[PDB]
């Protein structure tokens, strides 16, 4: 490539990162923050361990 | 955008009048400030007692 | 920095000023100089910039 | 997994799921069924050299 500072757009050099996940092939570990709460119990509830 | 100040001082004996003698000006300060000056003032020493 | 409507002038003297920092770096996108060719300004003197 | 690399600024329509161009198709294809994001940005202040 040519790349001075004087060059126009399109001529300048761009940065470029592209991420891949994958569709539930393995025990998952890679996501955010959850903030865990207390275990209740002898209640109809919706979980999520 | 120059503040020119000459000045000159001299022991005096006339009573009233301006001396009617030669004397001339030195240099005294030069100012790097510009102003749109129009108009001046003058301090007074008066005598808080 | 200032908006273009309000923009902002700073008066500059009594230095010592080297343009080859300014000359050479490549983080200025477009550089146009009118009175003198760039190489020559770091051999004048000027007042009052 | 992230891929990172620079390129040139006209040439980044050619990084398209379903597109063939020339960085597209000689230097990196990615499979049109991508699960997954892309992230550009300038880089000619870091990037440039007299
Ligand atoms: C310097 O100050 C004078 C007075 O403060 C300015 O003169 C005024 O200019 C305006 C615009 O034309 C007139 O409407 C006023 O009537 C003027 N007043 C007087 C007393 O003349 C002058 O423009 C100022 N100069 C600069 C460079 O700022």
């Amino acid at each position: 490539y040519g790349f001075q500072p004087t060059n126009g757009v399109g001529y300048q050099p761009y940065r470029v990162v592209v991420l891949s996940f994958e569709l539930l092939h393995a025990p998952a570990t890679v996501c955010g923050p959850k903030k865990s709460t207390n275990l209740v119990k002898n209640k109809c509830v919706n979980f999520n361990f | 955008g120059y503040f020119k100040i000459y000045s000159k001082h001299t022991p005096i004996n006339l009573v009233r009048d301006l001396p009617q003698g030669f004397s001339a000006l030195e240099p005294l300060v030069d100012l790097p400030i510009g102003i749109n000056i129009t108009r001046f003032q003058t301090l007074l020493a008066l005598h808080r007692s | 920095f200032a908006s273009v409507y309000a923009w902002n002038r700073k008066r500059i003297s009594n230095c010592v000023a080297d343009y080859s920092v300014l000359y050479n770096s490549a983080s200025f996108s477009t550089f146009k100089c009118y009175g003198v060719s760039p190489t020559k300004l770091n051999d004048l003197c000027f007042t009052n910039v | 997994y992230a891929d990172s690399f620079v390129i040139r600024g006209d040439e980044v329509r050619q990084i398209a799921p379903g597109q063939t161009g020339k960085i597209a198709d000689y230097n990196y294809k990615l499979p049109d069924d991508f699960t997954g994001c892309v992230i550009a940005w300038n880089s000619n202040n870091l990037d440039s050299k007299v």
